[PDB]
């Protein structure tokens, strides 16, 4: 997200009724490892953040 | 004191089980765009799910996605015989 | 593991909405503006094909703007032949003028969805027909019309080869399907043995 | 800062959030121009909990904003309330008139039943909301009002007052006009309690005159009200007395609970909460408990909860919701309405 | 580090002695950009908190072992454009409250020699002539 | 206990002021009118509006300037509690 | 991004009429605010409350027989009462998006359209199938809508949003069968009794001991059909409360060892069914040894689904098996969805993906038709398909070519 | 091959609206749960 500095996990941008854009989310990998993944996007539980993903986290 | 710590931890845990976040901060996220860079440093844009756009021409050929469950595409070369 | 793909929704997820907090922070931010009047005004969609008129929530500033979604009504390209055109070119023995007209009406109504056509096809007024047969007839008529007016060769034999074989496969009994899987595994083992042989040489 | 205005039929309730009680309470009646008693063309626009005409509605909005209260609505957000079965068109029109006419910075519509549940401080239960013109039984689970399970009962304080008028007139008292209907309503709110086990209470009141109680009218007239004190509100449990053929409040609540999903009706029974001014009758809680225990299974642990603030419970809940910090992100910002229109009231709810 | 929300949960007086009013723990509500995390620190640090101007709404620099508090400054979120002051407002910290900062410094032996050679700290070293 | 622990409420995050003449982030605060502003044109228009207001009991109309798409309120009721210049 | 092509909300009072319960509500909303019994207390009283007050006769009758409306008078009465009481909206003020079964006759459809455009004068109308809406409710254009209403079980397949009328399989297995079997079981072990409709007050009763209570001296209610309906109410309560569907072939070795469960009848009579509470939900999937009809030849749920798939073209079966859409009231029974999934997996031919949509958690399956109707109504492109008053008054009044 | 017809876009819009409704239902449920839990916690905190 922009104002927060925490990774909300897997999400997708979607437009809703009234022109308002929503951001759906999903659950996987206990939903906790991604909250700590911020240390990999800003720059075991350390390599797992690099293996489960290809560091394709959306900036801003 | 140990019992108080235990009950406080339990109470805090209960709070975390309702909802972590519920807002999107429309101030910037609403209009701002999202981009990432893969391990190879390649750029890609975030595709947002918009409603069907108005077709201005005869493009957007019918795909029949339900048929793709068993078929993928049509190669150029074939057997080329009766 | 990898990223997730889902159409509607997963089990425990949750989506964030927009912000409306900190009224004190944004007090003057939104206090220095007003709201554009929204009116429950009547709108006429040109795609209605009639004189009916409905209502919709739109701002009073665009009393026009007949309808945005009106440009989505794209009709499928279905030729419209006359009686003489059928008598001269599309005449057939098994088929008849009324049957071809009914087929074309169903095609125009369902947008060339031959499956739904066959489903709703009137097997009473006309003897039973197959999906591949309807497709062949339609494509032949379209090709003849495009030729006389002055697209690709349709082969009913192919559909005659695809659907029955795929049906016989779908009807594979449990034991024979397991035997086919065993034969596939044995062929894979033979291929691995051949690979080992060619590598050792 | 955030205002709370509960659209309660009979009398409107408004005030500022954070307070333990509403500051402005007045009859929700408008005359065309004046919202006070008198010989005018007064008319009730919200008789049965649904706005009939929006002219008088906007008039009472302007009133409760500028005359009763002395706050500018364009500078403070308003927390509005709506019936549990408020139609879509009415909600949209309300949002429109509130964003355009008064230029409020933000607002939010909430179910009166959910507000009364907040006031009661319960996570689940059935809200037996009993206004002046309509009654509702709204089962709630994790804050969701379960709209399919909500049942509506079309009797309320107005019909009770009418039946009390009829009875006391049959007994020989002058209660046939509005000037006397006000005294009858005063009697109903102060006197006219509820007595459990009417089959025996009426027999005792007829055998012994100890249940007879005197009342003094403004004109010096004195009358004695007795066995018919609790016969009037008995219509709530036996609408046959009122003349209609609907189910009682307890029967309606039992039906609402039965319609609720299984595996949770236990918690519903365990949190049956009363709301509305029509539940201020002393002893009504015990009667409700007893009759529900009779109807509901014996193995079920029925528990009737009814704080002394029944009449204003909805306003207390609205104030609590407004003062709530987490609720601040749910306000319908002005820009949101401007870009989306009145349909925004639908989204960002519950 | 993070925005502080100081609060002292009242606790019964020292159980070894009599009765009265004591404080067995001091909870500090450090709020960082990623979230919030309250720390139930040792009560003896209360002296350090009162020493510096540690008021609710400022960023503090806590140390694990030492515990000394070093206020960085108020949060920029409160830096109203009409307030004229500098070096007093700092942005909120980015990342988890608990941060393990690893820094490496390469200095030649001569650098250490020079550093340990000359003095530092008072002792009237501010003189110019001599 | 109170001295060493002044348990005060949060700092009550301030308001994000905005220029009423240009609707941009206000950078200044007019002394006489006590209304934020960001440009010299905004300051001049604010001074003119304040003069028109103090002329009579209260300016019936409201000065308009840089009206965006949505209906601009043309804020007169942005009360300036400050008194006469001197 | 203004979202001009988002959607439109123009009235469209969806009215999903059902054999057990009728549903209604405005379009755009996610849950129908109107849900009451469909049977009317014909002496007409149609309401959750009015249908529970004793009067002279109050005969219960369901206008929809086999899912098909036959008594047009009672149907019109239900519609009028619903509007006036719950909606309070003028008839000719908002369109209507009533739903229909895949097996609606042409004459009955024309009569429904005539009743809509003549006595109500609604500004527009559109009659979509129930399976289509149930599919749209799940965002599926292709799938098997396994309807399990109170009077029929049908695995209707849909192709690109169009129902395959030839693929439907109207199996008699439905809620009515379960209720009849439960009534028979009760009559065998005890005596079925009326709900509190007549019970004045109950008392504490030892588990398994005869119950004692007081009888009310109200009207006798000679109409047995009304008594039958009041008993079916408690039967359905029992079904939805304790009745559980088996998870295997139901051998008489595991059921005798499972935990016991209790249930209290309206009069307080407490009894346990932990031994045979799963015997009744067996004919649904294995209608081969039901005590009611031992010499019958029916097809279970999995059998019905397999038949519905086979009767259609093979080109669409890959999209049918992979998108099975379970719906209807019977499905909310415990272990029903799991048993269905297991049976379909062991029956479906391997190599074909079989996926059961995860929607059993909530009770929204019943309201799936109304949800799909509201979704369809909220669309902008669909705003042109409505049958306007002009198309009807013109003289055509032909809903076949327009739907 | 053939171009997309009216129903081809209508079904896509239908799926979009369906997923929107699905997300909004859960959003409302989660918001209501949050509100009730926060209110009861505030009541307990006030009592304490
Ligand atoms: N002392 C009292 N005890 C019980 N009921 C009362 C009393 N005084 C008034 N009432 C009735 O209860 C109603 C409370 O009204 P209110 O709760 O504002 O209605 P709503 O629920 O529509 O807001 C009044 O309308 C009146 O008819
Ligand atoms: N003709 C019909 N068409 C579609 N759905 C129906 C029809 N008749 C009944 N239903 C649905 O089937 C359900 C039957 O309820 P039931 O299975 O007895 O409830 P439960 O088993 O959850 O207690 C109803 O909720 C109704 O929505």
């Amino acid at each position: 997200l922009t104002v927060p500095q925490r990774c909300i996990g897997f999400a997708r941008r979607r437009v809703g009724r009234g022109g308002r854009v929503l951001l759906d989310r999903a659950h996987s990998d206990y939903d906790s490892v991604f909250h700590h993944l911020d240390l990999e996007m800003l720059s075991s539980k350390d390599l797992s953040q690099i293996l489960v993903n290809i560091k394709s986290c959306r900036w801003r | 004191n140990l019992k108080t710590l235990q009950e406080r931890e339990a109470r805090l845990r209960l709070e975390q089980e309702e909802a972590e976040l519920l807002t999107y901060t429309r101030e910037d996220a609403y209009s701002m765009e999202y981009v990432y860079e893969d391990v190879d440093g390649q750029t890609e844009v975030m595709p947002l799910w918009t409603p069907p756009t108005p077709p201005q021409d005869d493009s957007d050929i019918y795909l029949d996605s339900v048929m793709c469950l068993m078929y993928e595409a049509t190669p150029i070369p074939e057997a080329k015989l009766p | 593991y990898a990223l997730l793909y889902s159409d509607k929704k997963d089990a425990p997820p949750l989506l964030p909405s927009d912000t409306g907090q900190g009224y004190r922070t944004v007090k003057a931010k939104l206090g220095s503006k007003k709201v554009r009047p929204w009116k429950w005004m009547p709108f006429t969609n040109p795609a209605r094909k009639d004189g009916a008129m409905f209502f919709h929530w739109r701002r009073a500033a665009e009393e026009g703007k007949d309808y945005p979604f009106a440009r989505f009504n794209k009709t499928v390209q279905v030729p419209v032949y006359s009686e003489q055109e059928y008598q001269l070119y599309l005449h057939d023995d098994a088929w008849t003028k009324a049957e071809t007209d009914h087929l074309f009406d169903l095609s125009r109504r369902f947008d060339l969805r031959f499956v739904v056509i066959h489903d709703r096809y009137d097997h009473q007024q006309f003897k039973k027909r197959s999906v591949e047969d309807l497709k062949e007839r339609y494509y032949h008529i379209c090709a003849k019309l495009a030729n006389v007016r002055a697209r690709r060769k349709e082969q009913l034999e192919r559909l005659y080869n695809r659907t029955p074989e795929q049906v016989a496969e779908e009807e594979y009994l449990l034991q024979e399907l397991r035997k086919i899987e065993a034969r596939k595994k044995e062929r894979e083992k033979r291929s691995q043995d051949l690979q080992k042989l060619i590598t050792a040489a | 800062a955030a205002l709370v205005v509960d659209n309660g039929s009979g009398m409107c309730k408004a005030g500022f959030a954070g307070d333990d009680a509403p500051r402005a309470v007045f009859p929700s009646i408008v005359g065309r121009a004046q919202s006070k008693r008198g010989i005018l063309t007064l008319k009730y626009p919200i008789e049965h909990g649904i706005v009939t005409n929006w002219d008088d509605m906007e008039k009472i909005w302007h009133h409760t904003f500028y005359n009763e209260l002395r706050v500018a609505p364009e500078e403070h957000p308003v927390l509005l309330t709506e019936a549990p079965l408020n139609p879509k068109a009415n909600r949209e029109k309300m949002t429109q008139i509130m964003f355009e006419t008064f230029n409020t910075p933000a607002m939010y519509v909430a179910i009166q039943a959910v507000l009364s549940l907040y006031a009661s401080g319960r996570t689940t239960g059935i809200v037996m909301d009993s206004g002046d013109g309509v009654t509702h039984t709204v089962p709630i689970y994790e804050g969701y009002a379960l709209p399919h399970a909500i049942l509506r009962l079309d009797l309320a304080g107005r019909d009770l007052t009418d039946y009390l008028m009829k009875i006391l007139t049959e007994r020989g008292y002058s209660f046939t006009t509005t000037a006397e209907r006000e005294i009858v309503r005063d009697i109903k709110e102060k006197l006219c309690y509820v007595a459990l086990d009417f089959e025996q209470e009426m027999a005792t009141a007829a055998s012994s005159s100890s249940l007879e109680k005197s009342y003094e009218l403004p004109d010096g007239q004195v009358i004695t009200i007795g066995n018919e004190r609790f016969r009037c509100p008995e219509a709530l449990f036996q609408p046959s007395f009122l003349g209609m053929e609907s189910c009682g409040i307890h029967e309606t609540t039992f039906n609402s609970i039965m319609k609720c999903d299984v595996d949770i009706r236990k918690d519903l029974y365990a949190n049956t909460v009363l709301s509305g001014g029509t539940t201020m009758y002393p002893g009504i809680a015990d009667r409700m408990q007893k009759e529900i225990t009779a109807l509901a299974p014996s193995t079920m642990k029925i528990k009737i909860i009814a704080p002394p603030e029944r009449k204003y419970s909805v306003w207390i809940g609205g104030s609590i919701l407004a003062s709530l910090s987490t609720f601040q992100q749910m306000w319908i910002s002005k820009q949101e309405y401007d870009e989306s229109g009145p349909s925004i009231v639908h989204r960002k709810c519950f | 580090e993070g925005e502080v929300t100081e609060l002292t949960p009242c606790e019964t007086e020292n159980p070894m002695g009599g009765y009265g009013k004591t404080i067995s723990h001091v909870i500090i509500g450090l709020k960082t950009a990623k979230g919030t995390k309250q720390l139930k620190l040792d009560p003896s640090i209360f002296e350090s908190l009162q020493k510096e101007r540690v008021e609710a709404g400022d960023v503090i620099y806590i140390e694990a072992n030492s515990g000394a508090v070093k206020r960085q400054g108020r949060c920029d979120t409160y830096a109203t454009e009409f307030d004229l002051e500098a070096e007093e407002y700092v942005p909120l910290p980015k990342g988890d409250v608990h941060k393990k900062k690893e820094i490496i410094q390469d200095v030649t032996l001569h650098d250490l020699d020079v550093a340990n050679a000359r003095p530092q700290g008072g002792q009237d070293i501010l003189s110019m002539m001599g | 206990f109170e001295e060493w622990f002044p348990q005060g409420r949060p700092p009550k995050v301030p308001v994000r002021e905005v220029c009423p003449v240009t609707h941009r982030p206000a950078l200044y605060r007019d002394p006489v009118t006590d209304i934020p502003y960001a440009t010299a044109r905004a300051f001049k228009i604010i001074r003119e509006a304040y003069k028109k207001y103090i002329t009579a009991h209260g300016l019936p109309p409201t000065a308009s300037a840089l009206g965006p798409g949505p209906p601009p309120p043309e804020p007169l009721p942005g009360s300036g509690p400050r008194a006469l210049r001197q | 991004s203004g979202g001009v092509y988002g959607g439109d909300e123009v009235g469209a009072l969806v009215f999903d009429i059902g054999s057990y319960t009728v549903r209604a509500g405005y379009a755009g909303e996610d849950c129908p605010k109107v849900d009451f019994p469909t049977a009317i207390g014909m002496v007409y009283y149609i309401d959750t409350n009015a249908l529970r007050v004793p009067r002279e006769n109050m005969e219960a009758i369901s206008p929809l027989k086999n899912g098909m409306v036959e008594d047009w008078d009672s149907f019109q009465a239900i519609l009028d009462h619903t509007y006036k009481m719950h909606v309070k909206s003028e008839a000719s003020l908002h369109p209507v998006l009533m739903s229909e079964a895949p097996w609606n006759t042409r004459a009955k459809r024309e009569k429904l359209t005539e009743l809509m455009f003549e006595h109500y004068n609604i500004p527009a109308f559109f009659l979509c199938k129930t399976a289509v809406l149930t599919a749209f409710a799940n965002g599926r254009s292709t799938g098997l809508i396994l309807d399990s209403g109170a009077t029929h079980t049908t695995a209707i397949p849909v192709h690109d949003g169009y129902v395959l009328q030839q693929g439907i399989v109207k199996s008699p297995l439905a809620g009515d069968f379960i209720t009849m079997q439960c009534r028979e079981l009760f009559q065998e072990m005890n005596i079925e009794l009326v709900p509190p409709y007549m019970i004045a007050s109950k008392e504490a009763v030892r588990e398994g001991s005869p119950a004692n209570w007081k009888r009310k001296e109200k009207l006798p209610q000679v109409t047995r059909s009304w008594h039958n309906y009041m008993c079916n109410c408690v039967i359905q309560d029992f079904q939805a409360s304790v009745l559980q569907v088996s998870d295997s072939t139901y051998d008489e070795q595991v059921a005798a060892q499972m935990p016991t469960v209790h249930y209290e009848f309206p009069n307080g009579y407490n009894c346990d069914f932990g031994a045979e509470r799963l015997k009744i939900p067996e004919g649904l999937f294995d209608p081969s040894n039901v005590k009611g009809l031992s010499g019958n030849t029916m097809l279970g749920v999995s059998h019905v689904v397999t038949t519905s798939v086979g009767m259609c073209d093979i080109d669409i079966r890959p999209g049918l098996y992979g998108s099975v859409i379970v719906a209807g009231g019977n499905t909310l029974i415990q272990s029903f969805t799991d048993r269905l999934n297991r049976e379909l997996s062991q029956k479906t031919p391997p190599s074909m993906r079989l996926k059961l949509i995860a929607n059993n958690t909530t009770v929204e399956r019943r309201f799936s038709s109304w949800i799909g109707g509201s979704i369809l109504a909220s669309l902008g492109t669909f705003q042109q398909m409505w049958i306007s008053k002009q198309e009807y008054e013109e003289g055509g009044k032909q809903c076949v070519e327009r739907k | 091959p053939r171009p997309k017809s009216h129903w081809d876009y209508l079904l896509e819009e239908m799926q979009w609206m369906a997923t929107d409704f699905a997300q909004e239902r859960r959003w409302k449920v989660a918001a209501a749960k949050k509100l009730v839990r926060t209110v009861v916690r505030h009541h307990e905190e006030k009592q304490l």
